């Protein structure tokens, strides 16, 4: 509707998660400027709390990417001591910075997308992949929340979750640990789920009764 | 599977200062369309931040060197037409966490009003980062 | 013509981000992980240091390559003693081109066929015209 002035933004990362084999020299991921104007791409890595730490290095951390063009980032481990008995989680965030553009208030707002993906540090000691242990989640209800329990050494990145046929917004379950899902509205009072596999696709559906 | 994120921004009606030097409340300042994301993307996974960092609000500042400011909120609707909202500076104004609509989701930037004092006519700006933490 | 400023760049609290190279359509000097091609034949992947140098009026990123590295890429360093700090003078090879195709992270070296090491066989011809 051309009555109103419009602006468009967009950044695409070539994959939706990175599995980083512990101590690998480095891994590559593409970034694409899907827009009609050049941007600066600024990439950074955060710990699981979305906080600055630099056990991982992204290069180049700042560069210009022309309209419709793509480039690759190299993500490279820079030491750090990691646990061997479970995966560790960081976040790679790739931000696209746009170029400069008596009574009335003129509103001029600019936006930048900061597209963030999971960076899963996986000890070579761990045998298997998460799809092999997805069925092993168990479920309980405690203090009005739905609690997932993950006995595996992998993040269980839930991509679809339903509780008595009603949708719950997904979240990962950490390894050898739990996650507590808030129960709104008419969801209170069986759990079905799919994980996101290492290639970013939704895996098979599993279903279990709640316990306790 | 790539992680594609897009945003369209569509400006709302022109804004004018009222007789009392404030702008009206609940004005449709502009409409946001978030898109590209994988179905299952959640509202708590989206965070609109700016330099002012006011939890739940985006802040616009005059460019005349006199520092007039107003705030706005960002809110939307789910499939049952219930009020929902992305995080703005780290916090949701309204509603339960929800799965975003398939394909794309609209949000509306609505006026709250001046931060303090009469607003002068002129150009007002904000620079807003839209962070999506993909599942 | 597009212009950038630092408004939306993460600045380490009073740090200052210079965007003046980006505004010319250049990139920052520094360390880049690249694929190395010699006469179109891919030869390496490695971190290579680039600096800005002016070539016939144009600023371009320019690779610091070792004599050891050229050998590894298929080049007969002994033909070019002017090649020999540990960065070779690439302009010491006549009839040659060196381009950093940034978007691909591709470092391309074009070099007279006489400059190359032979490779029997056999998608390539028995002998070549030179220069």
């Amino acid at each position: 509707d051309i009555k109103f002035a419009s602006k468009e933004y967009g950044v695409t990362i070539g994959e939706s998660r990175i599995i980083y084999p512990l101590d690998a020299a480095g891994v590559m991921v593409s970034v694409k400027n899907t827009q009609d104007y050049p941007v600066l791409i600024q990439s950074r890595i955060y710990d699981e709390n979305k906080e600055k730490e630099d056990p991982f290095v992204v290069t180049p951390p700042l560069f210009r990417l022309d309209a419709k063009q793509q480039n690759s980032l190299r993500i490279a481990q820079a030491g750090g001591v990691f646990p061997r008995d479970k995966e560790s989680l960081k976040w790679l965030c790739v931000k696209g910075i746009p170029p400069k553009d008596d009574k009335d208030v003129g509103v001029f707002v600019q936006f930048a997308i900061n597209n963030c993906i999971k960076l899963l540090v996986r000890p070579n000691e761990l045998k298997g992949t998460p799809i092999q242990f997805a069925e092993n989640l168990s479920w309980k209800v405690d203090g009005g929340k739905l609690i997932a329990e993950n006995p595996s050494p992998f993040y269980m990145n839930i991509g679809e979750l339903t509780f008595g046929g009603k949708s719950i917004p997904s979240h990962y379950i950490p390894p050898k640990s739990t996650w507590a899902f808030d129960l709104p509205k008419g969801l209170a009072g069986n759990v079905s789920w799919r994980i996101i596999n290492d290639q970013g696709g939704l895996d098979r559906l599993y279903s279990k009764n709640v316990t306790l | 599977e790539p992680a594609r994120i897009t945003l369209t921004y569509k400006e709302g009606a022109p804004i004018t200062i009222m007789d009392n030097g404030n702008i009206d409340t609940e004005l449709l300042v502009g409409t946001l369309t978030l898109g590209g994301y994988k179905t299952g993307t959640t509202s708590t996974s989206v965070n609109f931040t700016d330099a002012a960092g006011d939890p739940m609000y985006l802040t616009f500042t005059s460019q005349d060197g006199n520092n007039h400011q107003f705030t706005t909120k960002v809110i939307g609707k789910d499939s049952r037409d219930f009020d929902i909202s992305p995080k703005v500076n780290g916090e949701n104004l309204v509603g339960d966490d929800v799965v975003l609509a398939t394909g794309s989701q609209d949000f509306f930037v609505r006026s709250i009003g001046s931060k303090g004092g009469k607003l002068a006519a002129g150009k007002y700006t904000d620079a807003v980062t839209v962070t999506v933490s993909n599942q | 013509a597009y212009t950038f400023d630092s408004t939306m760049l993460d600045t380490n609290s009073g740090e200052s981000i210079d965007v003046s190279l980006f505004n010319q359509g250049l990139q920052l000097p520094g360390n880049y992980f690249v694929n190395v091609f010699v006469n179109g034949r891919k030869v390496d992947s490695g971190n290579i240091d680039f600096r800005l140098e002016k070539h016939n009026g144009k600023e371009l990123l320019w690779p610091c390559l070792s004599s050891l590295q050229l050998t590894k890429y298929g080049i007969d360093i002994d033909k070019y003693p002017d090649l020999i700090e540990q960065c070779v003078d690439l302009l010491a090879i006549p009839h040659s081109d060196v381009q950093f195709y940034f978007n691909q992270q591709k470092l391309s070296l074009i070099v007279p066929p006489q400059a190359l090491l032979p490779r029997f066989d056999g998608i390539m011809p028995m002998q070549l015209w030179d220069d």
